RNA sequence: GGUCCUAGGCUACACACUGAGGACUUGUUCCUCCCCUUUCCGCCUAGGG
RNA sequence: GGUCCUAGGCUACACACUGAGGACUUGUUCCUCCCCUUUCCGCCUAGGG
């Protein structure tokens, strides 16, 4: 299996830590090296990606970090990509995370939950 | 028994607008594909298309409402648009009846959630 | 070091599993074997146990499986516990989970949290 | 910096009632005994006692909580029982300063706390 | 029979939320974990020009 | 100075919430993770018999 299209927010956070998310990765591991990454404070930013069979776990590692990350400004992004291995069309996504504020009108921002 | 049996219980109600749908893994996709495609188109003379909807999808579901959305766009000539939110959501599985005497002895799981807004833009 | 003051609920739940909490119990550990007895729908109640260093675990063990298993009735029994090396006396716990319901009067029962 | 220092806030405000008692692990013991005693002793005359006093304890203080709840069931010949709830609190370390614009930046931890309401029985 | 309109209806989840099981230089690893693609006149009810 | 009263004040956490680090027939395991014990006229502030 090859992957392809059909940094995901080079235009938004160039430097952020790319988390590849894969059907087989275990959360716990992609969660320890996520949570670590973010620890450090010159981090500013995560994207998780994700797609196919990938997708859900994409999203749940997102969902887990805001969890034990409160503040976090969220861009989600809708991607297709081709896998070729008799090549399928395979919808994905692509999560921003980031310790720094990023535009509201950028399509897909979900501003951070309050937690008063 | 040596072990409960899977028994889903209905993901609390869906507050439901008129412009919410929901995408299932039962119906054909085509019917929910269709069934958005007409809510944002309206009649032959574009008569009640809505300006927008809000495509829900949870677990497995998460693929097919991203497909949904980008198949929406895809045939729009870029006058649909698209805007993906994620959540996490409550499950509860039933392990033991709900009597009207006892609280029902439930499983508690956590599923991730996406809410696709889908808009028309027009030139102005 | 040796502790003393059948079981802390034998009045309420005479079979029930009892999970001894020490400090130092991982609780991966404790939960795992707790969450597999409660999947046995015959296992009908479970009590942890604790004291001294061990308190503050003893209810968070109880706190978690109330996370995962909706419907359980509480009793929060408080003791005091006698220790060997110096003899001390040390606060302590035991919690009983009943997947069957326990009378209202028992002091330090809680009624099972509601899930909205 | 390679790692954030360990500030916390202040679990946020304490709904506390008149015979609501925290329990903190920085007061001497005997302090804190002691004012739950006299709350439920009220003055020389009886005068201004409390039927009950509810005593709540997070994290380290849980312990305390138990030995004060239990010193004054342990002096009421009696007239004192103790009756203990455990719950779960959501704690919130600061990581990055809350500024006038955007909300501030933290770490999300789970602890468990103890309320023992203690309370005075009397005969008939 | 033909053609238009209108008002409804058309099931949120893989126990996949720190997933499962195997393998291996532990850990953003590899393998395994059936199908679900892609509407343009979608389908089904009533009712009205 | 003595004695009584009244009103108020007296800091919820070990990052210990699937904790941390070692050890070992993995897992309700062992070991390491400083003190906080226990009032009986408690302490402090103001005011009144």
């Amino acid at each position: 299996s090859e992957e392809a299209p059909a940094g995901p927010f080079a235009d938004l956070a160039p430097g952020a830590v790319h988390m590849r998310v894969k059907e087989g990765s275990k959360i716990r591991n992609l969660m320890a090296f996520a949570t670590a990454s973010m620890a450090q404070p010159a981090t500013r930013a995560i994207v998780f990606s994700g797609c196919g069979r990938a997708t859900t776990k994409t999203v749940t590692c997102a969902e887990i970090l805001k969890r034990r990350l409160a503040g976090l400004h969220q861009v989600t992004r809708l991607r297709y990509r081709s896998v070729r291995e008799v090549l399928k069309n395979v919808p994905g996504l692509a999560i921003l995370l980031s310790k720094d504020a990023l535009d509201p009108r950028q399509p897909g921002y979900q501003p951070p939950n309050p937690h008063p | 028994p040596v072990e409960y049996t899977l028994r889903k219980r209905l993901p609390s109600r869906l507050p439901r607008r008129p412009n919410d749908i929901y995408v299932n893994m039962k119906t054909d996709f085509k019917a929910q594909l269709a069934r958005c495609q007409k809510l944002l188109d309206g009649g032959a003379r574009g008569q009640n298309a809505c300006s927008e909807i809000y495509i829900h999808g949870l677990g497995l579901a998460i693929n097919r409402a991203i497909n949904i959305a980008l198949q929406l766009q895809a045939g729009s000539f870029g006058s649909l648009q698209v805007a993906a939110n994620t959540s996490t959501v409550e499950l509860v599985d039933e392990l033991e009846p709900e009597t009207d005497t006892r609280e029902p002895l439930t499983r508690i799981r956590n599923n991730s959630a996406i809410h696709i807004r889908v808009f028309r833009v027009t030139p102005k």
